[PDB]
């Protein structure tokens, strides 16, 4: 907890969470294989308990969702990856938000199991189908809504 | 599984029935919701009376053309029967 | 059973209690006080959002209701861009 | 009995998945053996299961080849090499 | 009715359940891999081990359930 709460960052704006999801974090070569392999779902309901901050973004504005979508092994680890998606919804990780290339994670899931998994969690919401609308159609949204919702335009 | 939008003046009532039903139960709930005589219904669909006996499926929407995200609208004007004289929604304003 | 929504612009919305129940603002103002225990009309006065956002708002329920839980079959909803960040504020409001 | 065969049977179906994966775990740890090499040690790596019979194990081996797991050696039938 | 229980057999929702090469599961590892991996799946929703269809494209270019030329995703 104390040292989520510096929220460390890499240099593509990996916060804690973001490795701990991602399949790319490097594992050394020596027996830190046989046990710390990523993703482990473990890590992330531990650090999602210790108030780990499960909407933020890297640099490229992927959220923890974008990246365990992404994850290239759906059915080899199924156990892993189906009880990492449960505790970022559950924790309260959109499941609508787009990185800055505006990629939905369902659209970046490149994949029929993580999809399905993402769509059996969404949790569907007239906001963000207005939102998603509003950012679809290019509607000048510049001070014609609450502050609080201007942030809520822009990752959705 | 139809979704009806029943409107009448500014009134607006969304319904839930079935494809293959006949419009008296329709009647007799809109008549319960409404607290209203159960002889001034008289249903409109695109501005024109339909049978109180045909079925709903064939009056002339189904699962098809009448949708929970937008359903048909179906005029109730009551027997003061009025003229069907239902108020359109607000226009949204000009967008840029 | 059925709850009355009522727009700024006079418009009258009907929809059942449980349908209009998955939005917390509604939800909230329906509890407290004035809950007017006919158990008919329980009618909330909108006096901000225009009649086209309410009658949006009222066909979302009902499209989350009938599909709360499916499968894949789950179609778009149809927003027009007119009625766009006009219902954005409604859903804010509404905490849909 | 008519159930309960079914039940004998399916022990015997997995004991011939058993004694394949057997096969290729063995032989790829050392990329070669014989017959009777192979088959004392598919035995003694199955000691705390099936008593396998000799008859399934190169019932077992001859379905291996044909698979393409493992390759008869130019030698003769007793030399077996991975592929 | 008064009462009644029974049984559920749950199982997860992958279309796809045991690859028919090895006539194993594909949550657990293959018999190539297991002694010490990823899964293909097909155009014709025939989905694999990788090792599977590696051997198997290695034999021949159709499908191991059915007449079909093997493609990958
Ligand atoms: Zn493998
Ligand atoms: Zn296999
Ligand atoms: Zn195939």
């Amino acid at each position: 907890y104390n040292l989520i709460h510096l929220d460390p960052r890499t240099r593509e704006g990996f916060t804690l969470l973001h490795l701990a999801v991602n399949s790319n974090t490097p594992v050394d070569d020596f027996h830190t294989n046989d046990v710390c392999s990523f993703p482990n779902a473990l890590v992330t309901k531990l650090l999602l308990d210790c108030g780990a901050e499960v909407n933020a973004v890297d640099n490229e504005g992927n959220s923890a969702l974008h990246i365990i979508v992404q994850y290239n092994r759906p059915i080899s680890d199924f156990l892993t990856l189906h009880s990492i998606i449960i505790s970022l919804v559950e924790a309260g990780a959109h499941t609508d938000m787009t990185n800055k290339q505006n990629k939905t994670p369902l659209d970046k899931s490149t994949t029929g199991v993580s999809e399905i998994l993402l769509k059996t969690q969404m949790k569907m919401s007239l906001k963000c189908l207005a939102a998603r609308a509003v950012r679809a159609n290019d509607i000048n949204y510049q001070d014609q809504i609450p502050r609080t919702l201007e942030e809520f335009v822009g990752f959705h | 599984d139809v979704f009806l939008m029943i409107r009448r003046h500014k009134t607006t009532i969304f319904t839930d029935a079935k494809e293959s039903s006949t419009v008296f139960e329709l009647k007799r709930i809109v008549e319960g919701i409404l607290k209203r005589p159960p002889d001034e219904q008289r249903l409109y669909k695109d501005d024109q009376l339909l049978d109180d006996g045909k079925t709903l499926g064939e009056c002339g929407f189904t699962s098809q053309t009448a949708r929970p995200q937008a359903p048909a609208t179906v005029g109730l004007a009551f027997r003061a029967f009025e003229a069907l004289c239902i108020e359109p929604f607000s226009s949204p304003p000009e967008l840029p | 059973m059925y709850v009355k929504l009522i727009s700024s612009d006079g418009h009258e919305f009907i929809v059942k209690r449980e349908h209009a129940l998955t939005s917390g603002t509604i939800k909230a103002m329906l509890s407290g006080p004035g809950q007017f225990a006919e158990n008919e009309t329980n009618e909330v006065n909108f006096r901000e959002i225009p009649s086209h956002v309410l009658s949006k708002v009222c066909m979302y329920f009902t499209y989350k209701v009938r599909y709360t839980n499916s499968s894949t079959e789950i179609p778009e909803f149809p927003i027009a861009p007119e009625i766009a960040l006009e219902l954005l504020m409604a859903a804010n409001f509404l905490d849909c | 009995p008519q159930e309960m065969e079914q039940t004998r049977s399916a022990v015997d179906e997995d004991r011939k998945m058993y004694l394949q994966a057997a096969i290729v775990r063995i032989m790829k740890a050392r990329k070669v053996l014989r017959h009777n090499a192979l088959i004392q040690e598919v035995i003694s790596q199955s000691r705390a299961r099936f008593n396998p019979s000799i008859s399934m194990i190169k019932k077992c081996i001859e379905v291996l080849i044909d698979k393409q797991y493992i390759e008869r050696s130019q030698a003769s039938a007793d030399e077996y090499s991975y592929v | 009715v008064k009462k009644w229980n029974a049984v559920a057999l749950w199982a997860w929702d992958i279309v796809v359940d045991n690859c028919a090469i090895c006539r194993n599961h594909i949550m657990d590892l293959c018999i190539e891999c297991q002694a010490n991996c990823t899964v293909a799946w097909g155009v014709c929703n025939h989905a694999f081990h990788f090792h599977c269809i590696s051997r198997w494209l290695k034999t021949r270019q159709v499908c191991p359930l059915d007449n079909r030329e093997w493609e990958f995703q």
